[PDB]
Parts: structure tokens; C-alpha cells; sequence
């Protein structure tokens, strides 16, 4: 019933379908990571370790990642944050040297509360990086942590101050049964950060596989 | 009883 | 630089074998359905074969089917015709013609420069009654073509094509689907007609419009040409 | 300092009083006599099945047969509506595409999103492929809408609070429209393309003048973001689609709201707005996962286009008025009739 | 009579589970064809649904055979075709369950490898090989499935003597290879895969729900419980004279009921994730 | 923000100096356009399946 030209058009559309399906297969095996952070909070440091949107591509042990840095999108986040519904994990950077440099710790904390509890990331794991560990370690001795949180009943020493900050960040998570939070203290810059990302991402991948298989 | 009846195969 | 260059022609002993090539250049060869169109030394054009994009569909003229093989090498951007048992009825100039089919495309738009093969010694019929007509520059002339079957499909398209072959030159698409002007064709050309009766009108004819005008049907395979209306003076 | 603020408040007071004076009878009172449209039952004539992610924008061709759709699988796909065939599939450099336009002549499509760039694609090439004609850079926020004026001019809407008028052959902003105080989310060209409207996240819509580039009018009333805007076919009114679960009809000449298209059991925001050829039906894609058809002269909901399994993100009506295509966050576009 | 009412109840069960098989596998077929994206998992689920659907479509021939007092009314060719198809679909379903468990095991133990090297093309290849192997192993039902009329009670047989040492040898090889490659190796692979999955979900605690463990255990238990009586009764069918005919004449209809119960019940067991929630949406 | 305040005052003065018509007039005009173009709206009055380009 189709003309010769119309049958050729249908064949062309079938080739287009085939290539689209191939591209979807090739793209579904990229790990999509959304990199967040309040301000300059070591984001560039881990981008070194690993327009308006900046995509970074790298491969770690036969796994392909994509890191979407949206630090240049200085517009209303609620109008484009649903674009990332479906990323594998969110890499959230907090420079915990800034617990007294204005207040900025509190701003990072509200950003984390907004992102973690967002309605688009309800099953999206979060890889919370806590950067600038060295500056905080050789700064907590001089300036007490009490400036940031008054209710801190603990000594001004690194190994428990950092744990307190980790606890305050992880207690913001109101989805403790659907999403995980993988905290990491990072200033060594010794290829540990990408390894931590890889471990958390493989856990997320296994869970996603179980969801897809129905097992679940 | 010839084998194979009562079943599929 | 969209040129298609054919190669492989020459004098061949009858019953032999010869392979023709068509090295594309300057376009997305992998997206174009490709044809081989033939022209006897003193006769009009005659479609030969067609290989789709992706090689998924191949058609042959019944006078070559079995003897000829059309194939393409998309990585190398080359189109092949393998000819075996070459009869004396296969002496001609073979043209490599690109054609892409999607809604509103222009098939048969670019033609190669053709290679010559000399062999040493149902189907819709498209009729061009006027074998020749004398025309003076500046005058208006209309060329008529007639079909043995309604070229108008149920989808509204009338699969009639008009080609102009200027002397010593490769054919050039003028009008596709009986009404649409090809790109680069001056507006003084226009095509019209009902089912089975078609006309090509040249308004204020000027030089380099002289040559032979062919009417082709793309309604069904095989694609069949008219005999050719030739213009002079 | 304070005197200027007081004078601005005085001017706003005088403007609202003036446009209250002109409001003698509402649109409902005027149109209380015409027979209701009835019930508008549209079935899905075609389902277009190529995208692999959320479809964010579609635009109809002016021939009413070809359309282009954009999704974040990184593809621009040009469909043949009648036969469901895919005419083209355009791979985007950035898959974070939020908008899509189809040139009125049909030679070009435009694309943009989170990369702050509007990319122009040459559909009719001698090389048989679709190429990037021009990348229009200069916006400092995401592109939320774009609309060709002709083959050479395109107006773009951005999340950096500004709309711009471009010159595609040179790529330079001919005019920058800077009035808004929030992200500008949508865009609608007037039928004569002498002027356009933009809806922004400051819950206001501004009427611009393309020729001389100033905001002619500002229309208020919405309680949240305006996500979609569309001109009445007359060119003398437009309808806005807001996150407060309301559509509104604003009149350019009377200069304020005419009628509010809201229902009690609709709580989700509108993502798309489009009119029918007569201007009698108003169609608005919602976050209910489904479209809603409104009797534009009586605010009565005349139908529902419930065929999508996710939010209806894009929505358009052909120039002949023949069909409605709705794209959604499931990867399907459906053509209704 | 106890035997006759037993067979009545058995044919009732046959018809019931056949109806459920048709309905469920049809539902899965429409779901797979349109609703969900063609992924590697949907190849498995579509093909398993197709195999069980065909099994349940051709089951009513045997159900009618059981409706009468095991009296055949169809002739030799209909035996060949109505038992080759049931056996083909049995072995296709069993191999598809095995490869679904292997897929789920590789998706947990090699998640990077599954990410990079799990494509629909390879799934299609695997499924085509599965259909080929099931045919190669079900073919002996087209060769020997003769019929014989005895004292005026015609019934469909599996005639290895080809109307006897050669007949016994062929009967033995056919039934033993069917037992091995359709119950023993598949159950070992299924159990090893779903047991490695459980062990890894233990060491690396990822479950946070009891549903995966329950699903795994019910899969393993129901595979064993459903394909064990049938295969073991066939395996004892070798030297059938050593045992009372009550054994075979009572067990084989029960084992058949239980097997056709498995066929209809694996769809809800595998496709009950977001598929059916998209259905409830629609 | 002296410059912004002055610019906003200038813009508001431009807004106020516009000419406005009655709302009943605009309502009547939208109405009249709708009945003038009712018959040319296939979605309003569904055309019979003969000339419906989307069938099937
Ligand atoms: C003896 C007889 C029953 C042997 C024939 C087996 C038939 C039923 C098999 C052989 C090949 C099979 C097809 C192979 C591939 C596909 C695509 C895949 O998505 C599953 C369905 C489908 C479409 C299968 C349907 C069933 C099929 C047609
Ligand atoms: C009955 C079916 C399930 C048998 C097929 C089992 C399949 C799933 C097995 C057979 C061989 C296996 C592969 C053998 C070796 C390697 C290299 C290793 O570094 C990564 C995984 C990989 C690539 C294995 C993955 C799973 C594999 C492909
Ligand atoms: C009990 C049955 C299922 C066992 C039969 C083997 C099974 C597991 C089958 C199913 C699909 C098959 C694969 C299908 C395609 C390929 C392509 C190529 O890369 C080599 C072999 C390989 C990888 C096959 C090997 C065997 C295979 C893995
Ligand atoms: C003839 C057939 C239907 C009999 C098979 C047993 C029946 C009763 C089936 C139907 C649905 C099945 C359930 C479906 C889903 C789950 C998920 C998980 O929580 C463990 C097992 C469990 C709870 C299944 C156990 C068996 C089950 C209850
Ligand atoms: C026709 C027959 C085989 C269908 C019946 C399937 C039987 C074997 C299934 C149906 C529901 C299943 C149970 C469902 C849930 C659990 C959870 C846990 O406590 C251990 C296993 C146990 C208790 C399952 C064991 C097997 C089970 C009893």
C-alpha cells in the first residue's frame, strides 16, 4: 500500500530507530554523578582528583563516570534540578575548614538539607565529601568549634570534632530507608576520593540492578 | 503399561 | 564538492565481466539510497539498480537482474556495480545517482558524471511524443509527458520527475514529484499536470536550457524514463 | 533614595487604579450567554516512540505535519506526524536540553538548555546531514524558551532574567530585554511577530516590543512561577501557565486579567499552555500526568487528555488546528484529534 | 470411585492452572511488547512469558486427553505435535529460569562487568540458543510419541520400540538426559546463583528488606517441588514392572498438575516489580 | 540602588502613559473572534474521518 518513496522513508526511520536504540544502550552504561556544594568548597580539588554546566568524563577500573558540575548555574535551582532526577549518585562537597569563615558551614548545611530531602532525589545516594581536612585540623586548635554550633559538648580536638560534623550532616537525612549517605574525609588527595566514589557507586549499582530485576 | 502415557513425554 | 566520480568503464569483450565504482565525496554517503542509471549511446535513460541506505533493500531492472550486482562500501564511500556476462545490449554510459527518501526530500538530485562501457560486437510506460521541438531564446515552451498508469498515489504525491541533460553533460534534476523545483533550478521552470498527463513549462527560455528533457516515474519499481524531448535553436 | 521608592509605589497605585477603572464587566458576564462547547473527547491518533528519556519540549512545523521534539537522551527528533516516521534525529552536544523551536520556513530548528547556548541546526543541507548552523552564546543562565522570527532572527528566553533578540547570521544579540526579576521561563511570539510576551519566575508576565526593545506592559496576578505562556490567535490576549495550579487570560488592550482557569481538585502546576485555532479551547498540560482542555470563554473544563504516565511537559497545536501533540516525561508524544 | 473422582479433581486443577497461565502470561506479553523499555531483562521476561503462554495454549489438548479416561481422540500426528510442544516449552522455561538466575547473579557479583557488557543483542543471542537447545532436547517426542489401541481403549504412548533391548536403551537415554539437563543441572545452577546472591547480600548488607530473601527461597523451593515429582516418576518409569501400576497411574497426573502449576505461576514470581505498578497506574 | 530605582520609575511612567480600553470591549472582541472562526477549528467541531489527516 506504500509507495516506493514512502517505503524508503519507512526504512530510513527504522535505521534512525536502530541508531537511537544503540545510543541509548551506550549511554545507559555511563555512571551519572551530580557534583554539588555550597560555594568554592573543594569542588575544584576533587575535579582535579577525578557556559553553565560542566561535564567531566573519566574511567576508573572499567567504569565510565560523568560528573555534572553546575556551580555556574547561578539561577533558581528548583527550575532545573529535576533534570538530574535519575543520576546514580550525588557528590556533595563541604569544606569543613569553613566552620568559622563567614557561617558558611551553616549555608552548606542548608544546601545539604535541601538536596538530600528533595523530592527528586528520594532514592539517589549521596557521597558527602568533607574537604579541607588539614586546614580544619590545624585551625580547630586555635578557634573553637563552639563558634559554629553552640550546643557542641565536646573537646576542641580534630578526631571528634570531625565526627560531630559528620553526625550533624547525616542527621539531616530524612530518608534513612531509601537512600544512603557515604561520608568521606578528604584532604589527602592520594587517589582515595575516586576509589571512595567507585565503592559507593558499585553499591548503588548493585542496588539498582536488584531494583530492575525485581529481586528487591 | 506402555511407557510414556499419563504424562507429556 | 558533492561530486560523484564513476570509474571502471571501458571496452569489454562480450560475455565478460567488469566492475564499476562510484567514489562519493562531499556528502553523507551512508544516508543516501544510491542508483545506477544507464544511457545507450543514442537513446534515452534507463534505470539499472538501486541499493538502499544500509543496503537493506536492492532492486534491479529486469533486463539486468541476475547479471548485475549493486553494493556499497560505506566506510570507503564507494558504490559498486558488478557486471557479469556483458551482452551487446549493455554498451552505454552508466550514471551514479544519489537519492535520499524522507518526507519532503529530493531524490535523484545529484548525478555523477558517468563512465562509459562498450561491449564489442507490468512496467509503467512513460511517453514523450514530441521527440524534438524548435525554440527561439526568450520564447516560452512547454514539454508534455504521458503515463500508462496514474502516477498520483493515495497519499497525494504524484511521483513524476523531470531531468535535463544539457549536451555533453550529466543529467540534472529539475522537478520532483511533478511540481517541486529542485534547489538551484531557476524559477522559470514549472511543472504541472493531472494523473497520467504532465507538462513541464519553461518561461522565457534562454540558452543552456537546450538539451533533452526526461520524465521519470518513481511510483513503482522499475523506474522508467521517457524517450526524451530535445530542444534546439 | 526613599523618594524614588515612594514615587514608584505611587505610580503602581495609579496604574492599578486606572486598570480597575476599565474593568466594568468580567469576561464571564459577557460570555454567560453562549452555549458551552460541550464535551471535547480526543483520542490518541498517533504515539511517537523514539525518545529514551524525559521529553522537555516540542514544536510543530508550520506545515502542520512535521514536528521536532527534544528530550534529555540528547536527541532532537523530527517526526512525520501522519506516518509516525522519523525524518531526522539530531545528536545534541549538550543533552541538558530544555527548549526546542522549529523555524517557520522549516529550514532550521533551534535547541537550548542548561548549557546557556541556543544552537541552530540547518535541516536542508547539500550534504544530506543536519549541521549546527550557529551557536548563539551570551546568556548567563539556562535557555528556557526560543522562537524563530524568521530564518535570521530568533528570540530566546533565559533563566538569567533576560530575553534576547538574536541575529543568527552574526550571532550577536540585536536587543536584550531586561525587565524581569526572576528566571524567564516561557515565550510567545505575536502572530505578526512585532512583539512578544514572556512569563518569568517573579510571577509576572511582561509584554515586549521587538522593534524598540522595551517592556510595553506588565501583567500580574499569578501566585507562583509562570511556566508557560501563549498568545491568543487574535494577538490581543495571552494565557499563562503557573505553578499555582492556575491558568490566566490577560488582555493587552484592557491591560489586566480577564478570566482564571482553575479548579479546586487541581493542585499541581501547569507545564504547558496552547490555544486552539479558533481560540475557543485552551489546552494546558499539568503535573497530574495529563492535559486539560478548557473552554476559554467560560473557564469550564471541557475535556481531559489522559494518556501519559508521567508529567506532561510540552504541548502544541498545529497551525491548521487539526491535531494536538503532547510530550511528557515518559518518552512518548501523543497526537490527539 | 476414588480413582475417577481423583482424575476429575485433577482435570479441574489442570483447567484452572491453564486459565491462570494463559491470563498471566498474556498480561506479561502485552506489558513487554509496549509498556517497558526493551532492556536486557525484558528479553528474558518476554521470552519466558511466550514459552509459558505457548505451553498453556497447547495444554488443553492434554487436558482433554485427561477429561476422558485417558482416551486419545486425535491420532499420531497430534500426539507428536501436542507433546513435542509441551516438552519444548517446559525445557525453554527451565533454561530461561536458569539464565535469569545467572543474569541476576552476574548483576550482583560483577556489577561493573554487567554495567559495561550487558546488552540486548547478547540477550537475544542467548535466548535463540535456548530455543535451539530446547528443540534439540525435545525432539525425541516427535520420534517415539506413537499411539496404540488396546482392547478398544486407544491412548497416546511414547513408543521407544518403534512398533526390547534397543527400545529400553533409547527410553533410558532419553529420560536420563531429560532428567539431567532439565532438572538436575538447572536446579544446581539456580540454587548456586541465588545462594551466592544471598551470601553477598549478607556480607555486604544491601537488602534492607526481607522480600528479596523470600523471593529467592520461594523460587528455589517451587522449582524443586514442581519439577521433582514429574522427573522422578519418569526416572522410575524405566523398570516400571518392579512397581505397582497404582504408583504411575496416580503419581503422573499429580506430578503433571504440579508442573503445570509451576508454568502458570512463574510469571507473578518474576514480573511483579514496577511493571504492575505501571499497570495499576493505567 | 539609585540607578535601579530611577530606571524602575521611568519604566513605571512608561507603563502608566498607555491607553486602555474597557474590559467589556476586550471580552466582546475575544468572543467575536471565537464565533468568527468557530467553523475553521477542527478540534472544536471534530471533522469527519474522511478529511482527518490522522486516522488508523
Ligand atoms: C516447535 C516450534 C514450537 C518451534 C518454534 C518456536 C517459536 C515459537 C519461537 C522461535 C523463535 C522465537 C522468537 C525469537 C525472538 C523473539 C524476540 C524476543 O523479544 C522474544 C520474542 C520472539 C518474537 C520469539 C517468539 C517465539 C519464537 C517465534
Ligand atoms: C547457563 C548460563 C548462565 C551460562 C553462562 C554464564 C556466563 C554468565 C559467564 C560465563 C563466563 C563468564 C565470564 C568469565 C570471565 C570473566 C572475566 C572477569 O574478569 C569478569 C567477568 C567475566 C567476563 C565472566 C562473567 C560471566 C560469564 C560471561
Ligand atoms: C542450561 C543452559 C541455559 C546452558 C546453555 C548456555 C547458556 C548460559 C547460553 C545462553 C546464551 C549463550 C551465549 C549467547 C551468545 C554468545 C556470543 C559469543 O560471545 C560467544 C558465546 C555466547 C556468549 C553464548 C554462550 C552460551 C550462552 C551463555
Ligand atoms: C497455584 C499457585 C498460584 C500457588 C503458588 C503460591 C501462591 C499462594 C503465591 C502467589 C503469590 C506468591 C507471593 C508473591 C510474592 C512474594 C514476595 C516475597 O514476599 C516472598 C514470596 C511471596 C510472598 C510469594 C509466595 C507465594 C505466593 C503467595
Ligand atoms: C504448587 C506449589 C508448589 C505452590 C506452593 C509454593 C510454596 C512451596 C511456597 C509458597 C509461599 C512460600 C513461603 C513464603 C515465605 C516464606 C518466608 C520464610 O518464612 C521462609 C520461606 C517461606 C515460608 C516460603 C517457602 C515456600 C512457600 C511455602
Amino acid at each position: 500500500t506504500l509507495s516506493a518513496e514512502d517505503k524508503a522513508a519507512v526504512e530510513r526511520s527504522k535505521m534512525i530507530d536502530r541508531n537511537l536504540r544503540e545510543d541509548g544502550e551506550k549511554a545507559a552504561r555511563e555512571v551519572k554523578l551530580l557534583l554539588l556544594g555550597a560555594g568554592e568548597s573543594g569542588k575544584s580539588t576533587i575535579v582535579k582528583q577525578m557556559t553553565g554546566i560542566v561535564e567531566t568524563h573519566f574511567t576508573f577500573k572499567d567504569l565510565h563516570f560523568k560528573m555534572f558540575d553546575v556551580g555556574a548555574q547561578r539561577s533558581e535551582r528548583k527550575k532545573w534540578i529535576h533534570c538530574f532526577e535519575g543520576v546514580t549518585a550525588i557528590i556533595f562537597c563541604v569544606a569543613l575548614s569553613d566552620y568559622d569563615l563567614v557561617n558558611r558551614m551553616h549555608e552548606s548545611m542548608k544546601l545539604f538539607d535541601s538536596i538530600c530531602n528533595n523530592k527528586w532525589f528520594t532514592d539517589t545516594s549521596i557521597i558527602l565529601f568533607l574537604n579541607k581536612k588539614d586546614l580544619f585540623e590545624e585551625k580547630i586548635k586555635k578557634s573553637p568549634l563552639t563558634i559554629c554550633y553552640p550546643e557542641y559538648a565536646g573537646s576542641n580536638t580534630y578526631e571528634e570534632a570531625a565526627a560531630y560534623i559528620q553526625c550533624q550532616f547525616e542527621d539531616l537525612n530524612k530518608r534513612k530507608d531509601t537512600k544512603e549517605i557515604y561520608t568521606h574525609f578528604t584532604c589527602s588527595t592520594d587517589t582515595k576520593n575516586v576509589q571512595f566514589v567507585f565503592d559507593a557507586v558499585t553499591d548503588v549499582i548493585i542496588k539498582n540492578n536488584l531494583k530492575d530485576c525485581g529481586l528487591f | 503399561y506402555f511407557p510414556g502415557q499419563f504424562a507429556f513425554s | 564538492d558533492v561530486q560523484l566520480v564513476e570509474s571502471g568503464g571501458g571496452l569489454v569483450q562480450p560475455g565478460g565481466s567488469r566492475k564499476l565504482s562510484c567514489s562519493a565525496s562531499g556528502f553523507a554517503f551512508s544516508s543516501f539510497g544510491m542508483h545506477w542509471v544507464r544511457q545507450a549511446p543514442e537513446k534515452g535513460l534507463e534505470w539499472v539498480a538501486y541499493i538502499s541506505s544500509g543496503s537493506g533493500t536492492i532492486y534491479y531492472a529486469d533486463t539486468v537482474k541476475g547479471r548485475f550486482t549493486i553494493s556499497r562500501d560505506d566506510p570507503k564511500n564507494t558504490l559498486f556495480l558488478q557486471m557479469t556476462s556483458l551482452r551487446s545490449e549493455d554498451t552505454a554510459m552508466y550514471y551514479c545517482v544519489r537519492s535520499i527518501y524522507y518526507y519532503g526530500s529530493s531524490p535523484f538530485d545529484f548525478w555523477g558524471q558517468g563512465t562509459t562501457l562498450t561491449v564489442s560486437s507490468s512496467d509503467i510506460v512513460m511517453t514523450q511524443a514530441t521527440s524534438s521541438v524548435p525554440v527561439t531564446p526568450g520564447e516560452s515552451v512547454s514539454i508534455s509527458c504521458r503515463s500508462s498508469k496514474s502516477l498520483l498515489h493515495s497519499n497525494g504525491n504524484t511521483y513524476l520527475y523531470w531531468f535535463l541533460q544539457r549536451p555533453g553533460q550529466s543529467p540534472q534534476l529539475l522537478i520532483y514529484r511533478m511540481s517541486n523545483l529542485a534547489s538551484g533550478v531557476p524559477d522559470r521552470f514549472s511543472g504541472s499536470g493531472s494523473g497520467t498527463a504532465f507538462t513541464l513549462t519553461i518561461s522565457r527560455l534562454e540558452a543552456e536550457d537546450v538539451g533533452v528533457y526526461y520524465c521519470m516515474q518513481h511510483l513503482e519499481y522499475p523506474l522508467t524514463f521517457g524517450a526524451g524531448t530535445k530542444l534546439e535553436l | 533614595l526613599d523618594q524614588l521608592r515612594q514615587e514608584a509605589e505611587q505610580l503602581k497605585n495609579q496604574i492599578r487604579d486606572a486598570r480597575k477603572a476599565c474593568a466594568d464587566a468580567t469576561l464571564s458576564q459577557i460570555t454567560n450567554n453562549i452555549d458551552p462547547v460541550g464535551r471535547i473527547q480526543m483520542r490518541t491518533r498517533r504515539t511517537l516512540r523514539g525518545h529514551l528519556a524525559k521529553i522537555y519540549a516540542m514544536h510543530w512545523g508550520t506545515d502542520s505535519r512535521l514536528l521536532v521534539s527534544a528530550s534529555q537522551d540528547g536527541k532532537l527528533i523530527i517526526w512525520d506526524s501522519y506516518t509516525t516516521n522519523k525524518v531526522h534525529a539530531i545528536p545534541l552536544r549538550s543533552s541538558w536540553v530544555m527548549t526546542c523551536a522549529y523555524a517557520p520556513s522549516g529550514n532550521y530548528v533551534a535547541c537550548g538548555g542548561l548549557d546557556n547556548i541556543c544552537s541552530i541546526y540547518n535541516l536542508k543541507t547539500r550534504e544530506g546531514n543536519v549541521r549546527v548552523s550557529r551557536e548563539l552564546a551570551g546568556h548567563t543562565g539556562y535557555l528556557s524558551c526560543c522562537r524563530f522570527l524568521d530564518d535570521n532572527q530568533i528570540v530566546t528566553s533565559s533563566g538569567d532574567t533576560t530575553c534576547a533578540l538574536w541575529d543568527i547570521e552574526t550571532g550577536q544579540q540585536t536587543t536584550t530585554f531586561t525587565g524581569h526579576t526572576g528566571d524567564v521561563m516561557s515565550l510567545s511570539l505575536a502572530p505578526d511577530t512585532r512583539l512578544f510576551v514572556s512569563g518569568a519566575c517573579d510571577a509576572s508576565a511582561k509584554l515586549w516590543d521587538v522593534r524598540e526593545g522595551m517592556c510595553r506592559q506588565t501583567f500580574t496576578g499569578h501566585e507562583s512561577d509562570i511556566n508557560a505562556i501563549c498568545f491568543f490567535p487574535n494577538g490581543n490576549a495571552f494565557a499563562t501557565g503557573s505553578d499555582d495550579a492556575t491558568c490566566r487570560l490577560f488582555d493587552l488592550r484592557a491591560d489586566q486579567e480577564l478570566m482564571t482557569y482553575s479548579h479546586d481538585n487541581i493542585i499541581c502546576g501547569i507545564t504547558s499552555v496552547s490555544f486552539s485555532k479558533s481560540g475557543r479551547l485552551l489546552l494546558a498540560g499539568y503535573d497530574d500526568f495529563n492535559c486539560n482542555v478548557w473552554d476559554a470563554l467560560k473557564a469550564d473544563r471541557a475535556g481531559v487528555l489522559a494518556g501519559h504516565d508521567n508529567r506532561v511537559s510540552c504541548l502544541g497545536v498545529t497551525d491548521d488546528g487539526m491535531a494536538v501533540a503532547t510530550g511528557s516525561w515518559d518518552s512518548f508524544l501523543k497526537i490527539w484529534n | 470411585l476414588e480413582a475417577r473422582v481423583t482424575r476429575i479433581f485433577l482435570v479441574v486443577v489442570y483447567s484452572i492452572v491453564c486459565f491462570l497461565g494463559i491470563l498471566g502470561n498474556g498480561l506479561v506479553i502485552i506489558i513487554a511488547t509496549f509498556k517497558m523499555k526493551k532492556t536486557v531483562n525484558m528479553v528474558w521476561f518476554l521470552n519466558l512469558a511466550v514459552a509459558d503462554f505457548l505451553f498453556n495454549v497447547f495444554l488443553p489438548i492434554h487436558i482433554t486427553y485427561a477429561a476422558m479416561d485417558y482416551h486419545w481422540v486425535f491420532g499420531t500426528a497430534m500426539c507428536k505435535i501436542s507433546n513435542f510442544l509441551l516438552i519444548h516449552n517446559m525445557f525453554t522455561s527451565v533454561f530461561l529460569l536458569t539464565i535469569i538466575s545467572s543474569d541476576r547473579c552476574i548483576s550482583v557479583l560483577l556489577p561493573v562487568w554487567s554495567q559495561n557488557h550487558r546488552s540486548v543483542r547478547l540477550a537475544y543471542m542467548a535466548c535463540m540458543v535456548i530455543w535451539v537447545l530446547a528443540f534439540f532436547l525435545s525432539s525425541p517426542s516427535l520420534v517415539f510419541r506413537d499411539t496404540a489401541n488396546l482392547h478398544g481403549k486407544i491412548s497416546c504412548f511414547n513408543n521407544f520400540s518403534l512398533s526390547d533391548p534397543v527400545g529400553y536403551s533409547r527410553h533410558m537415554v532419553v529420560t536420563v538426559t531429560r532428567f539431567l539437563c532439565g532438572f538436575l543441572v538447572p536446579v544446581l545452577i539456580i540454587t548456586a546463583c541465588y545462594l551466592t546472591i544471598v551470601c553477598k547480600l549478607q556480607r555486604n548488607r544491601l537488602a534492607k528488606t526481607k522480600k528479596p530473601f523470600k523471593i529467592i527461597v520461594t523460587i528455589i523451593i517451587t522449582f524443586f517441588l514442581c519439577w521433582c515429582p514429574y522427573h522422578t516418576l519418569n526416572l522410575l518409569e524405566l523398570h516400571h514392572t518392579a512397581m505397582p501400576g497404582s504408583v504411575f497411574s496416580l503419581g503422573l497426573p499429580l506430578a503433571t498438575a504440579l508442573a503445570i502449576a509451576n508454568s502458570c505461576m512463574n510469571p507473578i514470581l518474576y514480573v511483579f516489580m514496577g511493571q504492575d505498578f505501571k499497570k495499576f497506574k493505567v | 540602588s539609585i540607578a535601579q530605582a530611577r530606571k524602575l520609575v521611568e519604566q513605571l511612567k512608561m507603563e502608566a502613559n498607555i491607553d486602555r480600553i474597557k474590559v467589556s470591549k476586550a471580552a466582546a472582541d475575544l468572543m467575536a473572534y471565537c464565533e468568527a472562526h468557530a467553523k475553521e477549528d477542527p478540534l472544536l467541531t471534530p471533522v469527519p474521518a474522511s478529511e482527518n489527516p490522522f486516522r488508523e
